[PDB]
RNA sequence: CCGAGCCUGGUGAUAGCUGGUUGUCCAAGAUAGAAUCUUAGUUCAACUUUAAAUUUGCCCACAGAACCCUCUAAAUCCCCUU
RNA sequence: AGCAGUACAUGCUAAGACUUCACCAGUCAAAGCGAACUAUCCAAUAACUUGACCAACGGAACAAGUUACCCUAGG
């Protein structure tokens, strides 16, 4: 072969190897064999595709037991009747981006769960009235006169 | 407009048009509003905002601009990180 | 132009499929393009006249016109407006049916 | 030469460099305002710096 | 059933075709008509003059352009046998298979691989491009292929796209220039798979893409085609197997290499 | 030397949100239900619906000194009337659609 | 015919405004506005030609369109049906 | 009428519209964010920006008298 002064060997002496750039590094990872990934292709009307990732939260060995409990209460609305946490993304045309969005969602859930000091934030306008409605509902509660 | 140049016998482009207009590959022409940089102190925020918009030309103006430019200015271009890349092609246009 | 390589599973990842062997026995035959694609092309004029053209038609072109009319009439809900060019072996259809016609012709074996 | 109102440029004290022209009476001292400053996304003191034009 | 054979059968009865009975196709000739400054509004400022100047096209001639090659197009080319995945795929093979058309005189700097068709891309290829998107790189790597981004200068791009016209000029193969200062960061970055990037970082960057997009990074070292997959040209090499300074003699099917020390030092520098 | 001002949308016409119903130098038509007012007294639709013109009793704002003086000096039993333009919302705000079966 | 000779060339010089502009047939086909050193001219408008795409167009029931004093009548805008 | 008073979120952004009308220009504006919560080119500038009673006001960058010695033009 031909080697110039700018050959990768000369430019990176310490990186001279046949497998230097193609080794598979064995090594918070999410096992992709445990998850169940489904794709719903576009029909026609949305142009963007849909990718769905679901796994059984309670029996998820990879997630820590304290984390699975915190995730269950925080994301109960996502867990279905079978105890499977269901995540969906349809923000992109390509299945690769949709799947990456779902995996990033799983990572944020595990991270958010481990961060116990949840940040105090101003409530959404929807929550504000519900707080006032919940407060008046307690005001109507009475005590059993004779018990 | 020169239809037949003295040295090449070819149509010429009006460079005044190149200075002021952007042609999308779909045939639309984009321009600035006249006076967008002048006398801002005496213009309301709403007037100033519409003066800094990039607006399309009408059909009559677009056909005139097309005649004043040669085919080179109408070719499809693939500039890297072009801000107007998405606007070159029309979508959901029935006509 | 190279001949397409033989594949174990058809259609290929890109969707290409070779013409059936032996040729389908019909009164007309639709030849492939030099690039081994089905010669169905979208065409437009005046900025608004969307049309579909079927080229390289051999045999009874009128038989293809009736077959195309029966196939497209359910989808449109009316008989499709078409032009038969016997000289050039071309069938011109009003509206865009390139994708539907390509799949329809592929099933026949062209 | 003379006008009832003067056009002058107010510079933000935050040092961002955002400035806006404003109208004040000719017979007045240097104007100071709490005009909103986009760069800092909040109201900030503005100091009159240079005369631009006379109305 | 007979449409072509019927027309030829009709011909047998009709008179001999000759120069005396030809005519143009109806509608191909418009009958001639026999009689038997633009942009000036008449005094006011023309519309194209009263609009303010803005740098829409400023520096257009010096902007770099890249022809987009999609994974759909690349897969389609492989499916029809026009690009062979069993050998390194570069601009020459893409151009030779009529997969892309490159115009160096129109400020084309090569092909930019685009992610369109990533979902259905199945081929395993070793492909050299000038620009590649993150999703496009992931699609190729997920199948066990190798993608690298390399820079060609206007002169080098012209030669690589059309080798035979260059060889007929009779000049020695030049060494391709390095990218400009602005591009140097892009081509020395492993995230882009730059040809001038450190080979040691690549494994980390390759793994990060596999994690983000949710696929298992395959081990190409175990692949039978590993030797081809890792085949790459020196940063100064326009063509595989051909060094700068060599003269190609197509008439005699020979290659001439210079032995002068000064010439060899220049070409290898 | 003339300009065009007046009713852009007549009675029974369909308007979309933001449509300019009328332009006026002075208040000739007053804003009714779902009709906004601009700085220049322009009347525009706040909802999608049908334009309606009605005659409604006029009651000015207590802090509108000029208008309050007028009504206080009116003979008792006399009610001021003005022409109001309204938009009758054609569509509902939204609908409840089944999105999941958990 | 020299208020600045004549000749050749530049030169088929420019402007301005007249005049002229050569066989037949068929189809469509007459508008009356704005800017301009512009009103003897022009370019955007009005009308007009050809081809193409698509869906309403015209006529017009009720209801509806301000006070301020309306000469206040004759009318207008909008508009389903037909 | 070729202005003034008096505020300094005359902040940002964005559906849908109006318009002397042709163009240029001009005008109104929901929701949202953040608050409050009651002419052209030219010339100067780091920038943000500013400047021609260009009043013949769609503005040639910049120029008068006179010809009853008149020259040319058509009506
Ligand atoms: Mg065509
Ligand atoms: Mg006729
Ligand atoms: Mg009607
Ligand atoms: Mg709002």
């Amino acid at each position: 072969e031909f080697k110039s002064i700018y050959s990768l060997d000369k430019l990176y002496p310490e990186s001279q190897g046949s497998d230097t750039a193609w080794r598979v590094p064995n090594g918070s990872d999410i096992p992709l064999d445990r998850l169940t990934i489904s794709y719903c292709r576009s029909s026609g009307n949305k142009v963007n595709s849909k990718a769905e990732v679901r796994f059984h939260l309670a029996t998820a060995e990879w997630i820590a037991e304290p984390v699975r409990q915190k995730i269950a209460i925080t994301h109960k609305n996502k867990i279905n009747r079978l105890g499977e946490l269901i995540l969906t993304s349809e923000s992109s045309r390509y299945q690769f981006r949709n799947l990456a969005d779902c995996l990033q969602k799983i990572r944020d859930m595990i991270t958010e769960a481990s961060q116990t000091p949840k940040e105090p934030t101003k409530e959404d306008v929807k929550l504000h009235r519900i707080r006032i409605e919940n407060m008046n509902r307690e005001r109507l509660r009475q005590k059993r006169i004779h018990s | 407009l020169t239809y037949f140049s003295a040295r090449k016998g070819k149509r010429k482009t009006v460079k005044a048009v190149i200075d002021r207009f952007l042609r999308l590959h779909c045939g639309l022409w984009v321009r600035r509003k006249a006076g967008y940089k002048k006398k801002l102190w005496k213009k309301t925020p709403a007037r100033k905002k519409r003066l800094r918009e990039f607006v399309f030309c009408n059909k009559t103006q677009s056909k005139l601009l097309d005649k004043m430019t040669t085919s080179f200015w109408k070719r499809r271009n693939w500039y890297v990180d072009d801000p107007y890349q998405k606007y070159h092609d029309r979508t959901n246009l029935k006509v | 132009i190279p001949d397409p390589p033989k594949h174990e599973h058809y259609p290929t990842p890109s969707g290409w499929q070779p013409p059936r062997d032996p040729p389908p026995n019909l009164p007309y035959f639709v030849r492939r393009s030099r690039m081994h694609n089905i010669p169905v092309y979208k065409d437009i004029t005046h900025g608004n006249r969307q049309m579909t053209v079927i080229r390289k038609v051999e045999g009874d072109i009128w038989a293809l016109q009736k077959d195309v009319e029966d196939f497209l009439s359910p989808l449109l809900g009316k008989t499709p407006v078409t032009q038969v060019n016997e000289v050039t072996g071309t069938l011109r259809i009003k509206g865009y049916f390139d994708q539907e016609l390509k799949a329809w012709l592929l099933e026949k074996g062209f | 030469s003379k006008s009832k109102n003067i056009l002058v440029r107010m510079v933000s004290e935050a040092g961002t460099g955002f400035c806006f022209n404003t109208k004040r009476n000719r017979l007045r001292e240097k104007l100071t305002l709490l005009h909103y400053d986009p760069v800092v996304k909040q109201r900030v003191l503005f100091v009159e710096k240079k005369k631009i034009r006379s109305l | 059933q007979g449409g072509g054979a019927r027309a030829l059968d009709l011909l047998r009865g009709l008179p001999r075709v000759s120069l005396a009975n030809l005519k143009p196709n109806p509608g191909s000739k418009k009958p001639e008509r026999r009689p038997r400054r633009l942009g000036f509004e008449g005094g006011q400022t023309p519309f194209y003059i009263r609009i303010p100047k803005y740098g829409f096209n400023e520096g257009h001639s010096f902007r770099r352009q890249y022809k987009p090659l999609s994974l759909n197009r690349l897969q389609y080319l492989i499916d029809l046998g026009r690009v062979d995945p069993s050998q390194p795929i570069d601009l020459t093979q893409l151009v030779n298979g009529r997969g892309v058309t490159i115009q160096p005189l129109k400020r084309d700097y090569g092909v930019q691989l685009v992610e369109e068709g990533a979902d259905t891309f199945t081929a395993k290829v070793n492909i050299e491009v000038q620009l590649a998107s993150e999703l496009a790189i992931a699609a190729i790597e997920k199948n066990g292929g190798v993608v690298t981004t390399a820079f060609y200068d206007p002169r080098s791009l012209d030669i690589v796209c059309k080798p035979v016209p260059f060889f007929l000029r009779g000049q020695p193969i030049p060494k391709r220039m390095l990218p400009p200062e602005e591009l140097v960061p892009y081509y020395t970055d492993a995230k882009n798979r730059g040809y001038l990037a450190d080979p040691a970082k690549f494994p980390e960057a390759r793994l990060e893409l596999a994690r983000k997009y949710g696929y298992i990074l395959p081990d190409i070292t175990k692949d039978e085609l590993f030797k081809m997959l890792c085949t790459r040209k020196d940063p100064r090499q326009i063509f595989f197997g051909l060094a700068p300074g060599w003269v190609v003699n197509m008439a005699d099917k020979k290659i001439l290499k210079p032995t002068d020390e000064n010439l060899l030092k220049y070409y290898t520098s | 030397s003339g300009r065009r001002q007046g009713i852009k949308k007549m009675e029974g016409h369909y308007v979309h949100a933001g449509n300019i119903i009328a332009t006026q130098r002075h208040f000739r038509w007053h804003p009714g239900a779902h009709v906004g007012v601009g700085k220049n007294k322009c009347l525009y639709a706040l909802e999608e619906g049908i334009v309606r013109y009605t005659k409604e009793v006029y009651v000015p704002h207590p802090r509108n000194t000029e208008a309050v003086d007028l009504i206080t000096r009116l003979p008792k039993g006399a009610v001021l009337y003005k022409t109001f333009v309204h938009v009758v919302p054609a569509k509902p705000e939204g609908t409840f659609k089944l999105v999941a079966m958990l």
